[PDB]
């Protein structure tokens, strides 16, 4: 019975690990298929309907199949992750847990930084009976033991990291034990380590690879509600197309100093905003119409924003869309305001822009 | 030319003692051999620390050696500084 | 000091060997301090000087300004610096870090709570979750799966990733209610 | 073929002046130039294309008001009432446009979705024009270096 | 190109000879000696 189903089980997990891989591309595909549908929708009229609108008739049903064949994809992709990806995770915490117990003591000769989340939520695994479960290192804890052990207290490390004494002694000694079926189901939930399960579930909840699947899910859902959050699953390209990972580390590998410039940018536009609404403020009107100004430097954040939103974007600069400087006492210090906006922001800052992702290429 | 820059100073660092300027080809004839004389044998760090010990130390304390160097550097002469020749380079018959 | 000189000096003598395994405590207690350099002595030879360390000349050359201006001088020398000149820029800037180190010493005097709720989050949602599977009374459900079914035991197979998922969105919803409990 | 084809119509002899890359060499250097990273430059173009589908999907679902394009007030002439139009419209007049979308389509200025068009119009310039095409740029030289 | 041609100029100058060609390592095993060589013995404005 128990036996059987284990198998059935253990067949379910293999076969989902074997095909991870497939059902993701499987999933960007008919990812694919939805929006290629979708790029036929229309707005029909107060509150609007949207509609989709197709000479065949067909692609309605369709687009239902395929968002249902889309979730049940996502749930099937986290199901080949846990099944495949999880447990060489949870080995290589385990080694690294083990290593800084054995080579660094970092629970008995220092502790973690108290700030640090995996080292905090790693102190649970230590106590558990099923310590190196997927880790080969059977022998992590009696070593440990040999390590620190008269320094800082035999007993004491014994109760750190969970091993028992006098059941060791006494089973070493005339032990008597009677066995008991694996069948009872009491004995099997008996059996199952809580703490160890506890730990594993919030390492693999904490996992970044697992937490990304959990939203792609999560959109997938939202999909049936409202069809167009199935566009969110276009942002997979990127790893699924590994070829796109050279293009996109064309500019992730300098993602800081971009970050950096365009701070930069918006500190230099703030100090052109300045000097407009301290200067040049006569010249910020856009309203044809003459009864019905519209100042767009009378106040210091509507400066700024018509600055960083019109003038950075413009070919030539804040000149472009302020009027004309010709017949005014400060014409030349206004020609050289445009200039140095055009050169230094339009020009040069750009420039590094475009330095940045070529370089990040070279 | 900046990125360049970084990297010559990255593979002159890597490849050659700041010292003696020998190549880690021939400190690497024994295992971590480059990182040991870089470390322990010529450390510009050590360098430093000796010239502020012979600063501070009284010239009337000073030993033979540290008289030597005194006056090589009161003299400003810098021949005192191994270049291209170090101890497993003299002795390399007897140490090896 | 004497030690390591014959030890050096003598690199294959077993009987000082014994004595260096005599005496591993007083060295390792003495690595730190110990300052070891190679020089062109007045015989023609390379000679091994040996001298002390102090503990606040390390921790003032250690300091990261003191390391910024070590990069900055050995970015300048292999760069716009020759061979001739490279000795006479070591000991300057040797000179003006040493000045820097002592007048640091002589002015020497002799994102938790986050984490915190995060691990109080996963703590809780988790042990939501491992209330219902050790209820201990899912006889109820052996009742029904007392007959195989391989549609009942797939149905159940996959109820148990949904149920994970559906505590890996709460625990991220609790993670959020609590940082903006944090923030504001 | 086409020089069979010039004389039916002889404007089929233009067909030949695309025959240059193969007689002189030192156009083909040019021309690798391109050629080194094809496969990067037609991948880079799908990125691009992904993106604004991304953004027509916005605009389509939060947007359509701003999408008139037409002067005269009798005739509306929409551009984002469809998934379609919009997506052409956004392909072929925002890309070319020097400042993005915001360019073409109409003031945010005393509406409720003020700043969130102002980002989505930023953020438009920002990726798609500033960007891919120094992406396209860099793809370029990096075949010369 | 022209940058590194530069660099590649430099290179050469500070490793090889420009007479004999031989490079700054067999000189250098006397301090000084690939300075002393180029500028003593095999000097091309001494041979101009
Ligand atoms: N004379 C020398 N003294 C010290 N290191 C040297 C010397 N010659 C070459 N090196 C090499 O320089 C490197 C040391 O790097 P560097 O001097 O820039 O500082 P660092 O120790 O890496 O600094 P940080 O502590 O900030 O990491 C090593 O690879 C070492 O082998
Ligand atoms: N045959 C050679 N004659 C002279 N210098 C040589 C020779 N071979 C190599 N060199 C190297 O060339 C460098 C001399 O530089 P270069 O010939 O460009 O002129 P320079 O003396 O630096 O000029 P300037 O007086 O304008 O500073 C030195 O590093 C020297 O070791
Ligand atoms: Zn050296
Ligand atoms: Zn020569």
């Amino acid at each position: 019975f128990w036996k059987k189903i284990i198998a059935y089980q253990q067949k379910l997990l293999n076969y989902f690990a074997r095909n991870f891989y497939n059902m993701r591309m499987l999933a960007l595909f008919v990812a694919f298929a939805i929006n290629f549908i979708l790029l036929f929708y229309k707005v029909s009229t107060i509150a609007v309907h949207y509609v989709l609108e197709e000479s065949s008739g067909y692609m309605e049903p369709t687009l239902r199949i395929l968002a249902i064949l889309h979730t049940v994809i996502s749930f099937f992709c986290i199901i080949g992750y846990y099944c495949l990806k999880v447990p060489l995770v949870i080995f290589k915490r385990e080694k690294e847990v083990a290593r800084k117990l054995e080579f660094d003591g970092l629970y008995i000769t220092e502790q973690p930084s108290e700030d640090d989340i995996k080292g905090q939520w790693d102190r649970l695994v230590i106590n558990t009976q099923s310590f190196p479960n997927n880790y080969w290192d059977k022998f992590v804890k009696r070593k440990v033991m040999d390590k620190y052990g008269e320094f800082y207290g035999r007993d004491r490390i014994s109760e750190l990291l969970g091993m028992d004494k006098a059941a060791l002694d006494f089973s070493d000694a005339r032990e008597k034990k009677k066995p008991k079926k694996d069948s009872s189901l009491s004995a099997v939930l008996n059996s199952i380590d809580v703490k160890y399960q506890m730990w594993k579930l919030g390492v693999v909840f904490t996992d970044n690879s697992f937490l990304y699947l959990a939203w792609y899910m999560t959109m997938s859902v939202l999909g049936h509600y409202n069809n167009f959050f199935f566009a969110a699953h276009l942002l997979d390209i990127a790893m699924g197309f590994k070829t796109l990972r050279t293009i996109l580390s064309s500019v992730t590998h300098n993602g800081k100093q971009l970050v950096l410039t365009v701070g930069l940018l918006a500190v230099v536009v703030y100090l052109y905003t300045v000097v407009a609404f301290n200067f040049f403020r006569k010249f910020y009107n856009k309203s044809e119409d003459g009864d019905t100004p519209d100042m767009k430097c009378d106040d210091m954040l509507t400066c700024y924003m018509f600055h960083m939103y019109v003038g950075v974007r413009a070919g030539g600069g804040i000149g472009d869309e302020i009027e004309d400087p010709a017949g005014d006492e400060y014409e030349i210090y206004r020609i050289i305001f445009d200039i140095t906006f055009f050169f230094f922001v339009i020009v040069i800052l750009l420039a590094i822009i475009q330095g940045l992702i070529i370089d990040a290429f070279g | 030319e900046l990125r360049d820059q970084q990297e010559q100073v990255k593979e002159d660092m890597e490849t050659k003692c700041f010292i003696c300027g020998i190549g880690n080809d021939y400190f690497d004839t024994v295992p971590h051999g480059f990182e040991t004389h870089t470390l322990q044998e010529h450390n510009l760090a050590n360098y430093l620390f000796f010239l502020m010990y012979l600063i501070n130390k009284d010239e009337t304390e000073h030993t033979g050696q540290e008289s030597y160097v005194w006056k090589m550097y009161q003299e400003r002469c810098w021949e005192f500084f191994p270049a291209g020749d170090c101890f497993r380079k003299q002795y390399e018959d007897q140490l090896n | 000091v004497l030690l390591t000189n014959l030890s050096e000096h003598m690199p294959n003598d077993t009987r000082l060997q014994t004595f260096l395994e005599l005496a591993e405590s007083v060295l390792n207690y003495f690595q730190p301090f110990l300052g070891r350099i190679e020089i062109m002595g007045s015989a023609k030879r390379i000679e091994r000087v040996y001298f002390e360390i102090s503990e606040s000349s390390r921790t003032q050359w250690e300091k990261p300004q003191v390391k910024e201006s070590k990069r900055q001088f050995i970015f300048d020398v292999v760069n716009e610096g020759g061979e001739k000149e490279k000795m006479e820029l070591f000991v300057n800037f040797c000179e003006d870090t040493i000045f820097e180190m002592q007048l640091a010493a002589q002015i020497s005097e002799s994102s938790i709570l986050t984490v915190r709720s995060a691990l109080f989050a996963l703590r809780y949602n988790i042990l939501t979750l491992m209330r219902m599977l050790s209820l201990k009374s899912l006889k109820k459900q052996m009742k029904k799966v007392k007959k195989m079914t391989v549609k009942d035991m797939v149905t159940a197979f996959f109820s148990s990733y949904w149920s994970i998922f559906m505590t890996l969105l709460h625990f991220v919803a609790s993670v959020f209610r609590g940082f903006f409990r944090i923030i504001c």
